């Protein structure tokens, strides 16, 4: 039962980033189709969120925008798109976002 | 999580089923639907050439029954 | 209809060993706390594609004090007898069907030394003429185990056909009356194809150096598929060996699905055991043929010619 | 036919795999590339590997080793014989005396690697 | 013979070979050669000190620990003791750091690669307490002469509380692929004997005496800090050889345990520096209101204090064995001479008596047994 | 005290010899430490998703360096040279002249990136709190050159990361 | 066609196999070396972007100059420099390799690995956390994801 319960959690996914385009788009950028509670967004396009079911250190991430400042971004993500008041939330040196 | 890993397994696994199925469908498709005759001794062999002389096509596939004897 | 015959076993086969590549980086994370291959496709799964190409396009550096003409036989003669020992496998028909099919798989093997000696001569490095005299000593040792450990499971089965051990276990897997032989068996497999925890030339890199580490390009990469093919390869003869399968006339299909799953299962056994064991010494994997598997080995082959005699249980001869 | 067919095949492609090796990618030589690499440093002596002896024995081991087990390789044919007490006396003295061989080089010390 | 050149810390063996043995073993060091000793002549006592976590450079917070304890010696002062109870607890922190690259790296050069990785997830949670008390993950610069840096954040005790209640688990796991594995055995027993006389004789110290049966460690027979106040026993080898060594690392990452379960409970209040302004800096909220904090911070950042003229060999039972400095003053704010005794110096002197008779896979087993790092061995 | 790692007789009757035996020729502890590595398969991976998931850092974390203001805009930095004399890896060249207002500042300002230990003993020298190591730990480049930081360079950090530095300073400033 | 087309298809196809397989030479030579293998251990896990744990010069494609660079061991490290097969980038990681770093006014010391070889990426810090030099590889990926090489060749 318990393992007809974890084919359930990985349909519910496909779901969760609405419908099989999402679920794919997410899949071939950051290779992790989780679902965590969204947190905010920021000006440039970035999401972020968390789940705290995760350990420490996968519990909270950003999605990067797919453009910012005039780059084409949709594939060529980088860490230093984070922008500074979001950039003490993710590395967990804050509590408080 | 570990079935991140059986995507890997299950393409190993279908490139390895492919030589053994291809094999035993194209021996079909070559003898009229049955198995591949096996002739390791001579007379195994000298009854496979026999039966290409009887089917009349040069084929020692080809089985003729009882309405080939009257 | 033969030559598609033959295009469906080598390149089926190349495809396999590109993804042994992956699932071995895959399965050794995972032992390891960690993920491997997750980026480069979904998961992982054109990593095998972009190593190959990476390879096949950078410089093949050939030293110029290199004896040209047996650096480049090296490579051939491993990748060519690595797919010439798949012609005879029932599986469960074969391409090639042999009545000397055992003792083709003998021969063919006991040829690839040369590979790893042209390999080492060709070089004139001396840092990998001393790892191949040393893994062609490791081969040739490991090879007298194999052929008398194949000839008492022989003894149990009639001939030499491989086709008969399918008829020989279509009662019972030959590893119950043979798990002695089994596992020593299986252990010389590893001995023969340089595979942890026998692997003092692959990647030692405890002051000693492999008889192709001279190799770059895509002449590495002929030396690597033929490995990983010989790979396959004896974990395939190990299942029509001991975990024989049943076989079907009329749904093939049946027996090529398990018999996979069997071959699949010993060769992730391969990865399960480099991920658990240190390397032997050279002297030790020498003591262990000599000292302890040969005396046993011969034993076993005394007692494996005289039990069907004093139980009455002579194979049939056809 | 079928079996020169398959030797051709496999022999040819791994041919071919090794000319586009060879003439695919774009070559750069000069004098510190293909020389011997050594481990970074100069070599030590204009003289090539000295011969081993210990290396030796084990080949020639082998070699008898290997020739005894082509005498050995028969007898699934021979156990279908009507002379089988004959037959089983002469199989058995073969692997013993094989093992009397092995037991010759171990206690005479050919089978240890200690200079 | 064969004289092969084997090689590219870095280490460059020019080892004679009569066929599998060897013959004599050369160790050519200098590769990781920067001039430390003589670049500290230039620097004050504080810009000195950054300089030592530089030489074992995965015991990080011991070899601070061993200036701080001879500089505070020449200057006549007494860090405070929460300051103490502080550098004992990291001082043991630091020698899991220590024999975890120890231990894991002298397994993953002999084949096995797997224990590596799991407790390199485990060194990774205890470069978070580096990271949480200083700012760095590696190079702390934290144990200063005169106590620590800062205080420690409110809430990391209870990391290490919880970190260290799970670590008995990780090594039994470890223990599991390697204790009772015949192959590990095989490559370990026997392997480098070293007798007692020849040990004391060769300058070894650490492991490489107490694998051979000495009873000595230096926590206990010249205690520093609170060494006095925490209970712990010393493994001691009979056979003398690689797999004792073994076995006394893997019994002191045991033991560390014991004593970090004491410093958290016994850990007092008051202040983490010496009370004496003329030695360590004010506080930053007073520097901002008093006359006499400025002028002290101003001339101890710029000039630094002053040691009393004056020599001293000071050693700590290093993680690798007995590090020590030999520092001369000369009553200025820079040292004079600043020697620095480093264990593996001597240890990888004695590889090629210990290497007699043995294959050419042993040597790469005694290097490992021996835990040499070439930060300190070349300074 | 002491204790003995090693120090043990193996017993020699019967059943205690048959089990070695036992070991030696079926391999028991060898198949023993294939457990540990099976078990460790079915245990979740400890890796995080770089650069989309970022390992935990802290308050007192000492990455790259930023020049930072007063509220007013003013520089905080008075050219008073404590952050250079104190360099230990000698990263800071400093040169000064009164301001057209008459007030106390720089012209150079230089940290060459590459000599520079991060060691943090400049935030620490520094009585105005006008030099500090920021929490970027991403500014890896191709060149040489882009490594050698001047007074401008460093007042852009400072203008770029002041939201987050001041949130740090205000987190740790009573420990110091 | 045009021509361009298919050799700008090209470009992106062997510049994708080559930032998606580095396979790194690490010369761990100082405390630099040991937050390379923290790059390498589970929380990180260079090996699931396509970077092998290590390999031998002949079979490597990029060099991770992690370390102080000493006079004694410049010979050494530019000949296995010239023993990579091409294409090879080179990664200088720490200050000691970036310019000198601590023992920058040492007699012994090379004040750069860039007077030796030619560097690509420099990852700053002391040492440079696991994950700035993951970013410093990743930021050579990119690098290579722009090579024209085809393209100019077309244009000659
Ligand atoms: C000229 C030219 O065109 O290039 C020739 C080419 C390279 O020579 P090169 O470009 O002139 O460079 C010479 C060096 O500069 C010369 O200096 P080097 O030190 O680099 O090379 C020395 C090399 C010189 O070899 C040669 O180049 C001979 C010309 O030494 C020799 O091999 C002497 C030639 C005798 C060959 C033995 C037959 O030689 C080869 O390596 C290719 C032929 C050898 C491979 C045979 C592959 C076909 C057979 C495979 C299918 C059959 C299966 C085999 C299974 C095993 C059964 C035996
Ligand atoms: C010296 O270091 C190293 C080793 O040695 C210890 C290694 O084994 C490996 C092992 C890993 C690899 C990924 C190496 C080779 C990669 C491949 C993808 C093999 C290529 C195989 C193929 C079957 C190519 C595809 C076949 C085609 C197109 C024909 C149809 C690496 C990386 C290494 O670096
Ligand atoms: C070309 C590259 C050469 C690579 C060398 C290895 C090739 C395999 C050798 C042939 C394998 C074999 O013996 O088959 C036995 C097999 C054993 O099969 P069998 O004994 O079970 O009998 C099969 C037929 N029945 C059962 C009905 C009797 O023989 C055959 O099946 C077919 C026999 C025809 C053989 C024709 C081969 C001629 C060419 C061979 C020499 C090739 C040149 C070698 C050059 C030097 C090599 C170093
Ligand atoms: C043992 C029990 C196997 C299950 C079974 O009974 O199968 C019955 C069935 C029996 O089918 P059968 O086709 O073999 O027929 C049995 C009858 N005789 C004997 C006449 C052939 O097997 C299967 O159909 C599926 C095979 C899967 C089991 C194979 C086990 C071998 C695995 C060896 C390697 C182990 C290492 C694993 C490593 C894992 C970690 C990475
Ligand atoms: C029998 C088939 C020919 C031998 C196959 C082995 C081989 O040629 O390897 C490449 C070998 C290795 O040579 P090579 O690697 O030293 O250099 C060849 C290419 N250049 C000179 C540009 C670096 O090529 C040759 O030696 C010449 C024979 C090649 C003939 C086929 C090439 C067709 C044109 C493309
Ligand atoms: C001799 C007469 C001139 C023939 C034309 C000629 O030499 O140039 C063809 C050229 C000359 O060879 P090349 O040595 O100048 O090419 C070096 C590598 N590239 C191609 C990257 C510049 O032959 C070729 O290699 C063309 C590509 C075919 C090889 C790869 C695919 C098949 C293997
Ligand atoms: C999906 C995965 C499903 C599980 C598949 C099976 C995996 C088996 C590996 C894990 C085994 C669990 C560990 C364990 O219990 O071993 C400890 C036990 C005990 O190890 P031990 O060394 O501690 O025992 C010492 C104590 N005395 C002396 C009392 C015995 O190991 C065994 O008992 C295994 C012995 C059987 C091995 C037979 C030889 C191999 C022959 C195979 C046929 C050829
Ligand atoms: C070995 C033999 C191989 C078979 C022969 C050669 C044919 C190989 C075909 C395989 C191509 C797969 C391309 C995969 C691209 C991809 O996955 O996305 C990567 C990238 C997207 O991923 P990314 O690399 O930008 O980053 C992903 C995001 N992160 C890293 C954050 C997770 O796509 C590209 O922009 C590059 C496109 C590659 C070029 C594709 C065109 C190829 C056309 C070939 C022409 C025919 C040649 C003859
Ligand atoms: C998902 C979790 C498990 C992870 C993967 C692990 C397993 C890996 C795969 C194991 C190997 C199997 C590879 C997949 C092949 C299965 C294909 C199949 O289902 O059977 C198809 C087969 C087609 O053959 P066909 O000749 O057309 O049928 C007779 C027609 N007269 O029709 C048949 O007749 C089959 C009988
Ligand atoms: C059967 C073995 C068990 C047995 O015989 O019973 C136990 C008995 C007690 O032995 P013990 O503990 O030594 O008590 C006497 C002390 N003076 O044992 C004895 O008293 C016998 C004392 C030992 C002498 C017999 C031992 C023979 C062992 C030879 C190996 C036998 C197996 C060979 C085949 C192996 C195949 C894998
Ligand atoms: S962090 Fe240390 S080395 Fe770097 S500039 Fe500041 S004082 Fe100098
Ligand atoms: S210590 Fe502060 S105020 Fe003084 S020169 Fe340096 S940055 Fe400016
Ligand atoms: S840059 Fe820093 S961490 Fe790296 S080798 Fe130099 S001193 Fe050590």
């Amino acid at each position: 039962m318990e393992l007809l319960q974890v084919l359930k959690r990985g349909l519910q996914q496909v779901s969760g980033h609405g419908g099989l385009r999402g679920y794919l788009r997410v899949l071939f950028r950051a290779n992790d189709v989780r679902v965590g509670t969204l947190v905010g967004e920021d000006k440039y396009g970035n999401k972020y969120y968390e789940d705290n079911k995760q350990f420490f250190g996968r519990h909270r991430w950003v999605i990067y925008t797919t453009e910012m400042n005039g780059k084409n971004t949709f594939w060529d993500v980088d860490g230093s798109m984070v922008p500074p008041e979001w950039h003490r939330w993710l590395h967990c040196m804050t509590d408080d976002p | 999580m570990w079935f991140e890993v059986l995507p890997g397994i299950a393409v190993m696994g279908v490139c390895l089923f492919i030589p053994g199925m291809a094999t035993a469908r194209i021996h079909r498709f070559s003898n009229g639907g049955k198995e591949k005759r096996v002739a390791h001794y001579p007379y195994q062999w000298y009854l496979m050439e026999r039966d290409r002389r009887v089917s009349g096509v040069n084929r020692s596939y080809v089985s003729k029954g009882l309405e080939n004897i009257d | 209809m033969f030559m598609i015959n033959i295009l469906m076993l080598i390149i089926p086969i190349l495809l396999a060993v590109a993804f042994l590549t992956l699932v071995e980086r895959k399965v050794l994370g995972y032992m390891q706390l960690r993920k491997g291959p997750n980026v480069v496709g979904p998961y992982g799964l054109l990593q095998p594609i972009a190593d190959a190409i990476k390879l096949f396009i950078k410089e093949p550096l050939r030293p110029a004090t290199s004896s040209a003409s047996m650096f480049i036989l090296a490579p051939i003669m491993a990748l060519g007898l690595a797919l010439t020992m798949w012609i005879p496998l029932p599986m469960p028909y074969p391409l090639i069907n042999m009545n000397l099919g055992v003792l083709f798989m003998l021969a063919m093997s006991s040829l690839a030394v040369y590979s790893i000696l042209w390999s080492g001569w060709a070089s004139n490095s001396k840092y990998a003429l001393i790892g191949a005299l040393r893994a062609v000593a490791q081969t040739i040792s490991y090879e007298v185990t194999l052929a008398i450990i194949l000839l008492s499971v022989l003894l149990m089965s009639g001939s030499f056909t491989l086709s008969t051990l399918i008829t020989t276990q279509e009662q019972m897997w030959l590893i119950l009356p043979a798990w002695p032989l089994a596992m020593m068996w299986f252990i010389s497999t590893l001995a023969e194809t340089n595979r942890a925890p026998f692997d003092l030339t692959e990647g030692e890199s405890e002051l000693v150096s492999g008889f192709n580490v001279e190799y770059a390009a895509g002449p590495f990469a002929l030396f690597f598929m033929a490995e990983y093919a010989n790979i396959i390869m004896m974990n395939i003869f190990t299942a029509i060996l001991f975990l024989g399968t049943s076989h079907n006339p009329h749904m093939p299909e049946l027996y090529t699905i398990n018999f996979t799953i069997k071959s699949l299962l010993l060769t992730m056994s391969f990865l399960w055991i480099r991920a658990s064991y240190p390397r032997f010494r050279y002297d030790q994997l020498m003591h262990l043929l000599w000292k302890n598997f040969l005396p046993l080995t011969l034993a076993l082959c005394m007692w494996h010619v005289s039990l069907p005699i004093l139980t009455s249980g002579i194979p049939p001869q056809t | 036919m079928n079996l020169m067919l398959a030797l051709l095949t496999n022999f040819t492609l791994a041919t071919l795999l090794v000319i586009i090796a060879f003439w695919l990618p774009q070559l750069n030589v000069y004098s510190e590339k293909t020389s011997p690499y050594e481990c970074g440093f100069d070599p030590m002596g204009s003289a090539r590997l000295p011969f081993s002896m210990k290396f030796f024995l084990v080949a020639i081991t082998f070699l008898l080793f290997d020739l005894e087990i082509a005498l050995l390789l028969p007898l699934p044919w021979a156990s279908q014989t009507a002379n089988l007490n004959t037959m089983l006396t002469m199989a058995l003295f073969l692997i013993i005396l094989l093992a009397v061989s092995l037991a010759y080089e171990w206690t005479q010390k050919g089978l240890e690697w200690t200079e | 013979n064969l004289t092969l050149n084997f090689g590219p810390g870095v280490l460059r063996l020019v080892m004679e070979l009569s066929g599998e043995m060897v013959r004599k073993c050369d160790p050519h060091i200098g590769l990781l050669h920067r001039g430390t000793e003589k670049l500290i002549e230039y620097k004050t006592y504080l810009q000195a000190l950054p300089y030592f976590d530089r030489l074992d450079y995965v015991s990080m917070m011991c070899n601070e620990q061993a200036y701080s304890l001879a500089v505070e010696k020449l200057l006549n002062i007494r860090p405070p003791p929460r300051a103490q109870w502080i550098r004992v607890l990291f001082g043991e922190i630091t020698r899991l750091l220590n024999h975890i690259m120890a231990v894991t790296t002298h397994a993953l050069d002999i084949g096995a690669m797997t224990p590596f990785f799991w407790m390199f997830e485990e060194r990774e949670k205890m470069f978070e307490f580096y990271e949480r008390v200083s700012g760095a993950r590696m190079h702390a610069a934290y144990v200063r002469p005169g106590g620590v840096h800062q205080d420690l954040p409110l809430g990391l005790m209870d990391d290490i509380y919880e970190f260290s209640k799970n670590f008995s688990l990780r090594i039994d796991e470890l223990e599991e692929m390697l204790t009772n594995n015949r192959i590990w055995r095989n490559r370990t027993v026997d392997i480098g004997i070293v007798t007692a006389e020849d040990a004391l004789n060769y300058g070894f110290s650490g492991v490489m005496l107490r694998g051979s049966g000495i009873q000595w460690d230096l926590r206990k027979t010249q205690p520093y800090d609170v060494y006095d106040q925490v209970e712990f026993d010393v493994p001691i080898g009979s056979r003398g050889d690689c797999y004792d060594r073994y076995l006394c690392r893997v019994e002191e990452m045991r033991q560390s345990i014991r004593i970090i379960s004491q410093c958290l409970n016994k850990m007092p209040p008051g202040e983490i520096k010496v009370d004496d302004a003329k030695v360590s800096p004010p506080k930053r909220a007073e520097m901002k209101t008093s006359m006499e904090s400025l002028i002290h911070h101003f001339k101890l950042y710029t000039e630094g204090y002053q040691v009393p003229p004056g020599a001293t060999y000071t050693a700590i039972e290093a993680p690798k064995g007995e590090f020590g400095v030999y520092l001369v003053s000369d009553g200025s704010s820079r040292p004079y001479r600043c020697k620095i005794k480093a264990p593996g110096f001597a240890h990888l002197a004695g590889l090629d008596k210990m290497s007699k008779g043995h294959m050419l896979a042993d040597v790469v087993a005694i290097i490992g047994t021996q835990d040499i790092v070439f930060g300190e061995v070349d300074r | 005290t002491y204790k003995y790692v090693n120090l043990r007789e193996p017993s020699m009757d019967m059943k205690s010899v048959t089990d070695r035996a036992a070991q030696t020729l079926l391999w028991t502890e060898l198949i023993r430490g294939l457990g540990m590595t099976l078990s460790y398969l079915f245990r979740e991976p400890a890796t995080i998703n770089y650069p989309f998931e970022k390992g935990p850092l802290s308050p007192r974390f000492r990455g790259e360096h930023a020049l930072r203001r007063y509220p007013s805009g003013e520089e905080r930095c008075i050219a008073c040279k404590l952050c250079e004399a104190v360099c230990p890896a000698q990263a800071i060249t400093i040169e000064a002249e009164p301001r057209a207002d008459g007030s106390r500042r720089t012209t150079r300002y230089d940290i060459d990136m590459t000599k520079c230990i991060y060691c943090g003993f400049c935030q620490e020298a520094c009585p105005v709190d006008a030099i500090v190591e920021g929490p970027n730990f991403e500014f890896s480049t191709e060149t040489h050159e882009e490594l050698l930081y001047n007074k401008e360079k460093l007042l852009n950090n400072g203008d770029k990361w002041e939201a987050e530095i001041a949130a740090n300073i205000q987190a740790d400033y009573l420990y110091r | 066609s045009r021509g361009e087309y298919v050799v700008a298809k090209l470009d992106d196809l062997i510049n994708w196999a080559r930032r998606s397989s580095l396979w790194p030479m690490t010369f761990g030579l100082a405390c630099c070396a040991v937050e390379m293998m923290h790059m390498a251990a589970p929380r990180y896990d260079m090996d699931r972007f396509g970077v092998v744990f290590r390999a031998s010069p002949r079979q490597s494609d990029v060099m991770i100059v992690a370390g102080t660079l000493t006079n004694k061991m410049a010979p050494a490290l530019r000949k296995v420099y010239d023993q990579m097969p091409e294409p090879r980038y080179v990664v200088s990681m720490g200050s000691c390799a970036n310019g000198g770093g601590y023992y920058h006014y040492s007699y012994s010391v090379v004040r750069g690995c860039d007077r030796i070889v030619p560097v690509d990426i420099y990852v700053p810090g002391c040492p440079p956390t696991a994950e700035a030099l993951l970013y410093g590889i990743l930021q050579l990926q990119k690098k290579i994801k722009r090579e024209k090489r085809l393209r100019i060749w077309y244009r000659r």
